[PDB]
DNA sequence: TGCGAAATTCCATGACA
DNA sequence: ATTGTCATGGAATTTCGCA
DNA sequence: TGCGAAATTCCATGACA
DNA sequence: ATTGTCATGGAATTTCGCA
């Protein structure tokens, strides 16, 4: 207020105005004789008032509400209230995009045996196929083994009945999925209780969670197209040969076909790797122990120059999963409870809900 | 002479007719030679068409060198035929009446029909959901001639379903007469 | 054939057959012994059949290819028959992605004064407002300030309302956007002909070519967001505003706001800069001249470790534009007539047209 | 006292009655005061709402510090005063009977009247589609005070539509017999 | 103990919506 | 309460064949 | 002729479908 | 026949205030 500015009229020095330059009264308002021209040093109390007008004509941040403010006003440590407002502007927050990138990606071990881990997902809709509209794609952790099952739907029941007749062969300790419908209905849940399988999920919206599988699509489709090139797409009878094809298909980092990771030796498909046709069986399941352990293992990537960690009692902000058009893109801020791991926190939302969720659906709120 | 593998030999066979379940009234058996594993699917009827579109399925995972059958007409057929030249399976039967396996093969196809039998009891018409859990139950019983399972012997692991109790097989004195009233 | 085979057997050397190796006969075929194994050698005449078998398994790459004959057979310099085979497989070429980066972003120079090129283009359909559906954008090249027009369709005919509004204004010597059907008509040609403008058209689906406006668009969008927080999206009695909120903002960069850029002096809103009270209208002309020549020019970045020019003749494939499901993602190779610059070449696609391409939507065809 | 600028003052005046063109009558004429640059908008009424509507237009793209005009019902309403004093224009009006613009307005006015008329002999009724060229002629032609045109003054450059055909913006003798016609 | 060429390994790029 | 992946095809690097 | 802090500039990040 | 752009908000760097 008016109190401060007194003090500066006559002369007398207050922190934070610099001494070297001539204050003055004119038009009933305290100015001042800056090298870029004559500003107005408005009362303490008056600012935020300016800094919100300034920073409400359109949204802006801060140098581009700063250089509004500085045409008419100066204060000392301009900028500090300015940052102060925009970490107040709800609408800011929850609208603007974040400039922090994401840490570096995980590589997670890969399972140790087959049947430890199965991933699975859904590819579809796709051109109709005798009836069928869908492909549920089941990847074995370790091995990459593939399974592919036509459906109707991407339902439970779908999803059970092609499960069903899979596990037939072995059960395995974990499913991971998605948070897709079928997976998640306390039908599937309880028909994994049933048979002792664990059901892990996916942070949500976050595909790469489910990367081992999703990235099998990319094969199978590929090798669809092509072997519909210039035919109508009935797909449907080439499910068994696409996986047959793609599960005795090289990988050439691992030197290995995952039908080869799976068994130990070729069955009777063309090309068949001859190499342990003098070994016992047994003889080839210790080689096949030994090849398993000492596949190739992808490393963490090195961080980008400007990424953010998330750190327990942060404001976080979830992205909007389906924002509506017009709409904010992120939730309000919200805080991170735990760090499971430098990619995945626990937040507490604010209504508050616990959610797990991925840094990739996160921005660090701004401003603090 | 070259050791005995996975993949190296199929035997198949049809078991029924047996009482409707969800329609289907066959299982066609198919049991690996070197390792004893066991596959099982349901049919209609132990025709050519039934067994290729069975074999279908199992070929999309794994394809045998040769396939043993008895002189089935289903496998005995030019459309069969043709079916596993197409693959590049060679085909070999048994003399007639003369059905000769492996002993392993033959214990396995013993275990198979008792353990139906065992389940069918009560239930004569529910055995097509328990197909998985025959199967399960199969491929991973102890062998005594070899140290394995089935399942660790084509994929040289334990398995996640271990089955500990080593089951009685037999029926019951009870069963024995729920069995003989289904025939009345 | 046999012949080159034959004079192997007994010992002699051809060129290609390394002599440290023992060649021989066996099960009625040519075989020798490897440190990896015993492989059998076929006649030359055999050779192309046995790639291309192992190839169409699953239509599998160079290493994946290599592995499954590898398994059976060997001969001299095996890679180069199954490249051979890669760059003759039309599945393959018209299906697979690119593994090369375009060549480094052009920073095409600003235009030097307003009105000298316009960019334009759409934005919706939005939520109706005011039965309204869509925003048309016009953005001057040099000086950033934007027009807003709402429209009920992205025609022809709406277009031609909204700027024979504008060009009340001004006329401007080139009006450049994207080939949306209402830009692309004889209506419109006519209409620009008549006025002595002259059409510039962006490659087709390559948005960054008229990047001036796309990126307003962003701007635009997100004020609308916070002003519409919390509210029903009446967006339509909002345009205005946004306009005026817009062209009134500093970009911090520049320093300045397109309004300033257009005139050289802050109209009578908020926070308007006085810097140039004291100066004619001609001394404020004169000032604006050298800030308009003096703005930052961005510089194309450095080039990707693996990126890839276009030369004149080079095999190279268009990006399919909406592929449908199970359809490949690329066009039949086609020939590079011309290079316009290195990041724009004309091609003859096959049928042959010439077309005026983005290097964004091409691959060059690999093996060549 | 501080040199002129462009947006320090707005002349604002309605034109019309005139014959309909689109279902529109009136002109409201926009007149900068440093530059003669000249806006122009068809309304359907010399009213204060069509007087906000247009210069809601306008505002949008800049605000003039004064808006100047005569004494017409549409500018002197309530409701005109509080639209200003929102944008923080001030209103200012010439004396009844008495108007005053400056000698550039006035002569701005007087080429605005005479062009119009000239245009609107032979299609009194298609002025709704001319008010574009008529604003880049406007704007476009040389004032002799200044060596420059209001485009020129406004954006500090050339235009790429010069109207270097100074006309004769009188009626040839066959169009006064025209417009001597068109009022029997 | 070194050369030219082939084989093998590296790894950026893009794509699973 | 969880976590990217890996075919591809030139380039870089290593190994082979021979001396 | 050098210090601590403020101001200004740099620039990676993401988003215009 | 053509071509990315630029708000954002921490960090890096420069300039200010004072001695
Ligand atoms: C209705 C459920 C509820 C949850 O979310 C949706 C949407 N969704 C989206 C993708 C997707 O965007 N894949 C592209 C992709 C992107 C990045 C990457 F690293 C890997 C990738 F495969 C899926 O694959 C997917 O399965 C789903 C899905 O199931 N749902
Ligand atoms: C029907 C016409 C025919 C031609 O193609 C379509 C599709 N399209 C797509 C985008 C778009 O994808 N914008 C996102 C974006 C991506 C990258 C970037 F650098 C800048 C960006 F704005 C447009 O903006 C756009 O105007 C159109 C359009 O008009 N059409
Ligand atoms: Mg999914
Ligand atoms: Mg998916
Ligand atoms: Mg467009
Ligand atoms: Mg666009
Ligand atoms: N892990
Ligand atoms: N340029
Ligand atoms: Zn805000
Ligand atoms: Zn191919």
């Amino acid at each position: 207020l008016d109190a401060e500015l007194d003090q500066l009229l006559q002369g007398h020095y207050i922190k934070g105005y610099p001494k070297q330059y001539t204050y003055f009264l004119e038009d009933g308002k305290v100015k001042v004789s800056r090298p870029e021209g004559v500003k107005i040093i408005p009362p303490q109390s008056d600012r935020q008032k300016i800094v919100l007008q300034a920073h409400n004509l359109a949204h802006t941040g801060r140098e581009a509400t700063l250089l509004k403010i500085a045409n008419l006003y100066w204060w000392p440590n301009m900028r500090k209230d300015v940052v102060k407002q925009l970490g107040r502007c709800q609408q800011c927050l929850i609208t603007n995009a974040s400039n922090k990138a994401s840490g570096p990606i995980l590589r997670p071990d890969r399972p140790q045996k087959p049947f430890d881990k199965f991933f699975i997902d859904y590819i579809g809709p796709l051109p109709p196929s005798q009836g069928y509209l869908y492909v549920l794609v089941v990847v074995d952790g370790m091995t990459g083994f593939t399974w592919l099952y036509p459906t109707k739907a991407p339902s439970t029941s779908a999803t059970v009945k092609s499960l069903n007749v899979l596990t037939s062969i072995a059960i395995p300790k974990v499913i991971h999925s998605d948070q897709g419908a079928a997976f998640t209905s306390s039908t599937f849940a309880e028909w994994a209780k049933e048979r002792g399988i664990h059901l892990e999920f996916s942070t949500p919206y976050h595909p790469q969670s489910s990367g081992k599988v999703e990235r099998k699509h990319s094969d199978i489709k590929r090798l669809l197209t092509k072997l519909l090139v210039g035919r109508p797409t009935k797909w449907y009878d080439l499910l068994p040969v696409v996986q047959l094809a793609l599960n005795n298909t090289y990988s050439p980092v691992l030197k290995y076909t995952p039908h080869q990771l799976l068994f130990g030796i070729d069955s009777n498909t063309p090309f068949a790797n001859q190499d342990t046709l003098d070994l016992t069986r047994e003889e080839e399941l210790s080689l096949l122990q030994e090849i398993r352990t000492s596949l190739y293992h992808p490393s963490t990537p090195p961080a980008s120059s400007r990424s953010w960690s998330p750190v327990v009692g942060q404001l976080v902000q979830e992205r909007v999963a389906r924002p509506a058009s017009l709409r904010p893109r992120w939730h309000k801020p919200s805080t991170v409870l735990k760090v499971l791991n430098p990619r995945t926190v626990v937040i507490l939302d604010h209504l508050g809900n616990n959610r797990t969720v991925s840094i990739d659906n996160l921005k660090p709120t701004s401003h603090q | 002479d070259r050791p005995q593998k996975p993949f190296d030999k199929f035997f198949i066979d049809y078991i029924g007719p047996l009482p409707p379940s969800q329609g289907y009234l066959y299982v066609l058996v198919v049991v690996d030679g070197m390792t004893g594993f066991t596959w099982l699917y349901p049919t209609k009827a132990p025709s050519t068409s039934a067994t290729v579109k069975s074999l279908n399925v199992l070929t999309s995972i794994a394809i045998p060198k040769v396939i043993h059958s008895d002189q089935g007409a289903a496998f005995t057929s030019s459309t069969f035929a043709e079916w596993a030249k197409e693959r590049g399976i060679h085909l070999e039967f048994s003399t007639p009446y003369h059905p000769q396996s492996s002993g392993k093969v033959e214990r396995k196809h013993s275990d198979i029909k008792r353990l139906l039998t065992k389940l069918l009891v009560g239930r004569p018409t529910k055995w097509y959901d328990l197909l998985p859990v025959v199967q399960l139950a199969l491929n991973n019983t102890y062998s005594p001639v070899l140290k394995y399972t089935p399942h660790q012997l084509l994929f040289g692991i334990d398995s996640n379903t271990p089955f500990a109790n080593q089951d009685t097989l037999d029926l019951t004195r009870e069963e024995e007469l729920s069995l003989l009233q289904e025939i009345r």
